[PDB]
């Protein structure tokens, strides 16, 4: 009959189409004839029925199987072929006379419904194939009545939360084609879905609109590295030039900083290549304009971006020369290049293009001077240019004694300017250090400058004591000078004078701006003379206790540094402050989250001292670990990250350090379980802190012996037994279950006495699966017992 | 596999793909669908050994 003939005709196509794409265009050609004739004889439903039947055979095939992929493409090519004939008759405006429209609308509608019968099937393979078929025909189904449109959206909206990420990706692909609801559904998945590959699918296929771009670029911090890399590898690359117009400049700068500072190399290189190769090319080799986009005047990312470029493109590097003609049109971009090239070539020793590309020191001193005159005889751009040239000047070549004096008399006149901005005092003094032959030549020239500023102030007064503003200038200059001094004060007499004449009076009076400078100047001197540090330990304790948050900030840093340089000889003795007194100063600051900036200095500072062994008090070290796990300090990311990096290296650097952790860790664990259990009570400000099992295996990890940079030691052993004595001191078994299950992370093998003691406790605890976990320990343990016993 | 015999009407239980699923879990649990973290990394302050070994007021100098 003709019904079986239809089946044989369509099955023959599917039989050959599964094996190769070679004849797919011919296969569609015949399928359209089988259909057309089938409807002619009134068997439209026989064709639709058999077409469906053969498609069901590929539904259970798993994602990878090429045979399924080949038939999915055939199905899609068939529907796309039928629709193209309908689009042409509409676009070329000619009539169709064989009901092609009706047949198509009915075939599509019937086929989607058939395929949707397995959208919620138990077999994840058909659920994938179903949405794959849908995704690949969406563009070519044309206009569909509302019942089928509602059925589609509802079916997909359920598959966006499918159990398999593979089906969810396919659900994403389907919803992307309904963008313009579906757009918000995809943004909902870009932020909230746990699978990284689906967030990636949503991100890459989400329309790049002013409404959606913030959510797309938000994935520049995705926990997955690929999603972060793809922001620079594809998203930002796709935009091209629009990365400087339709992208907010504030988020723009944040994207480069993130990519260039990322902890992973793939992300770093991806962002590097986007700047050095893709962007630069998008701007037609114009490096100057590329720098205009990075905004050198208001960003420091360009320092890494251009060095990133220089590595990728050494050919452009040798083309930037600096003849005297360049200075006629000198801008912030060119000025930044001047320092960036010169410093980059010194670091990588490309001395080839320093003898012919850059002026000699004597000519650079004229240009540097010139801009100083324009400014102190747009003011922002002038100050910026002066800074860029001075940066290069500090590392310039002054072998030619003519250029050394020229540059020197230039910077001395600059540093003499009472109106000189602080950033230009800083770099101006560092240049004078490079120019000076030795420290004494440096301090003598520096103090000579300073004294002239204060002395000149007393003539305007004798038109007694120097003005307050004048003191700010002298101390700012001296602070940057003393940062570069490295000889004992005993050798420098003039610094002894500066102490009496200027520094200690500044520590005495107010406002802060003058007092803060006095403390920093003092602290820098204390680093050079141990006695001076001894005699000012009381002053610094008062500055943190009676000073604003800013004065605490500096005085605390001074205290921590005095300890780092001099050790414990500034404490506990005749004429010396008490250690325990300073311990209280740190503790009071460390726990005052009213000002969290200082907590990091206290948190970090104390880690620095315990690490150098300058500090070694068990009770204080315990206050640190608890402030790390504390719920009040979750707000302070810097503090948590400080403790997160310090206290692991402390243990793992020397066993005496880890030995300290072992004695405390049991008491620490105790005092955080009691805590969390009390965050259930009716007194709050729980998920604001880790749950004990996390804390335990964290604690246990630090106490593990082999993680130290030569013997078993059993430092970890002693920690555990402590953890077992404290045990049983709990309201809720839930946290007992936590502490017990995470055991067996131990390293066992010597020292008989200790392990037998450990067994005795474990036996005592033989009082729910926690029982299994503990039994796992004793059987392993009992083996160690008989082994050692028989060894004798 | 080898290939598919599209001429087989014998194929038994191929309509099994359209089963109901009763008590087979096909939806991800409702807890995981939304997360407050949005799966981003926190702010990063880059605490390195280079950072810590240096003094506060004199970053050029290092300590042991």
């Amino acid at each position: 009959d003709i019904n079986t003939k239809i089946f044989n005709s369509v099955a023959e196509v599917f039989q050959k189409a599964q094996g190769s794409y070679a004849g797919h265009r011919k296969h569609i050609a015949v399928l359209k004839k089988i259909q057309s004739k089938a409807v002619e004889q009134g068997y439209e439903d026989a064709f639709n029925f058999w077409f469906d039947k053969l498609v069901t055979k590929i539904l259970p095939l798993k994602k990878n199987e090429i045979i399924g992929d080949r038939i999915v493409k055939l199905v899609a090519a068939f529907i796309a072929s039928l629709e193209r004939e309908l689009i042409l008759a509409k676009k070329q405006n000619y009539k169709l006379t064989n009901d092609e429209e009706g047949i198509f609308s009915r075939f599509v509608d019937q086929f989607i419904r058939h395929v949707l019968r397995g959208v919620e099937s138990p077999d994840k393979n058909v659920r994938f194939r179903v949405l794959q078929l849908l995704a690949v025909i969406m563009d070519n189904i044309g206009e569909i009545d509302e019942s089928l449109f509602n059925l589609l959206i509802l079916s997909l909206n359920k598959r966006i939360y499918d159990r398999e990420p593979t089906v969810r990706i396919q659900a994403v692909f389907c919803l992307t084609k309904f963008q313009d609801e579906a757009t918000r559904t995809l943004v909902a998945s870009i932020q909230n879905d746990p699978s990284a590959e689906v967030r990636r699918a949503a991100m890459l296929n989400l329309i790049n609109d002013n409404n959606t771009r913030p959510y797309i670029l938000e994935r520049a911090r995705d926990v997955n590295i690929v999603n972060r890399r793809l922001v620079y590898s594809r998203i930002l690359k796709s935009m091209g030039r629009k990365c400087f117009d339709d992208i907010e400049p504030h988020i723009f700068d944040q994207l480069i900083e993130w990519g260039l500072e990322d902890r992973e190399l793939s992300v770093r290189n991806a962002c590097k290549r986007l700047i050095a190769h893709d962007w630069l090319n998008a701007l037609d080799g114009d490096l100057i304009e590329l720098l205009e986009k990075l905004d050198v005047s208001r960003s420091s990312v360009c320092v890494k971006a251009i060095e990133a470029l220089f590595q990728s493109r050494p050919d452009i590097l040798s083309k930037i020369k600096f003849p005297e003609s360049i200075w006629k049109d000198f801008t912030v971009e060119i000025a930044f290049l001047f320092r960036a090239i010169y410093l980059y070539c010194l670091d990588n020793n490309i001395t080839e293009m320093l003898e012919e590309n850059f002026p000699e020191a004597s000519k650079l001193s004229e240009h540097l001077n010139h801009y100083i005159l324009l400014r102190y005889h747009d003011y922002n751009t002038l100050e910026f240019i002066i800074e860029q040239l001075s940066i290069a000047a500090e590392r310039y070549d002054y072998s030619d004694e003519v250029g050394r004096r020229s540059m020197l008399t230039v910077v001395r006149n600059m540093l003499a300017l009472t109106t000189l901005s602080e950033p230009l005092i800083k770099i101006g003094i560092r240049v004078m250090k490079s120019l000076s032959i030795n420290e004494k030549d440096f301090v003598t020239m520096a103090i000579e400058i300073i004294n002239d500023i204060r002395d000149d102030d007393i003539e305007k007064q004798e038109s007694k004591e120097a003005s307050s503003a004048t003191i700010v200038l002298c101390l700012t200059r001296s602070s940057y000078m003393l940062e570069l001094v490295n000889t004992p004060l005993t050798e420098n007499i003039l610094i002894a004078s500066l102490m009496d004449t200027l520094i200690t009076p500044a520590v005495r009076n107010t406002a802060p701006n003058i007092r803060e400078l006095g403390v920093k100047n003092l602290g820098l001197c204390c680093l050079l003379d141990v006695k001076l540090a001894i005699d000012n330990m009381y002053i610094l304790g008062m500055c943190v206790s009676k000073g604003n948050a800013s004065l605490k900030y500096i005085a605390l840093q001074v205290i921590v540094d005095i300890f780092s340089v001099h050790g414990n000889t500034v404490v506990d003795g005749e004429g010396k402050v008490d250690s325990i007194s300073l311990h209280k100063i740190f503790y009071k600051v460390l726990k005052n989250n009213g000002l969290p900036e200082c907590q990091v200095i206290a948190a970090e500072g104390l880690c620095k001292l315990f690490l150098a062994d300058v500090f070694t008090d068990d009770d204080l070290f315990e206050t640190l670990v608890l402030s790390y796990f504390s719920p009040i300090n979750s707000s302070n990311e810097a503090l948590v990250q400080a403790f997160a990096f310090c206290i692991p290296v402390y243990c793992f650097s020397h066993p005496a350090h880890q030995q300290r952790m072992s004695r405390t860790a049991a008491d620490i664990l105790l005092r955080l379980c009691v805590l969390w259990d009390d965050l259930q009570s009716s007194v709050i400000p729980r998920e604001a802190m880790l749950k004990p099992n996390i804390i335990f295996q964290q604690l246990l990890f630090w106490t593990d012996p082999r993680n130290l940079v030569t013997k078993k030691d059993t430092v970890q052993l002693t920690f555990l037994i402590d953890v077992l004595k404290i045990y049983a001191q709990i309201e809720k078994k839930e946290i007992k279950k936590m502490i017990i299950t995470n055991i067996n992370a131990i390293f066992l093998s010597q020292d008989y006495s200790t392990l037998k003691e450990l067994l005795e406790y474990s036996d005592d605890i033989a009082e729910n699966v926690s029982k299994n976990a503990l039994d796992k320990l004793r059987n392993n343990l009992n083996s160690l017992i008989e082994e050692i016993n028989e060894r004798s | 596999v080898l290939e598919i015999d599209f001429f087989k009407t014998d194929d038994s239980f191929e309509d099994k793909v359209f089963a109901s699923k009763g008590r087979t879990k096909i939806d991800m649990p409702i807890k995981n669908r939304k997360n407050d973290t949005h799966y981003l990394l926190p702010d990063d302050f880059h605490f390195s050994t280079d950072r810590i070994t240096r003094l506060f007021i004199k970053p050029g100098q290092k300590m042991s």
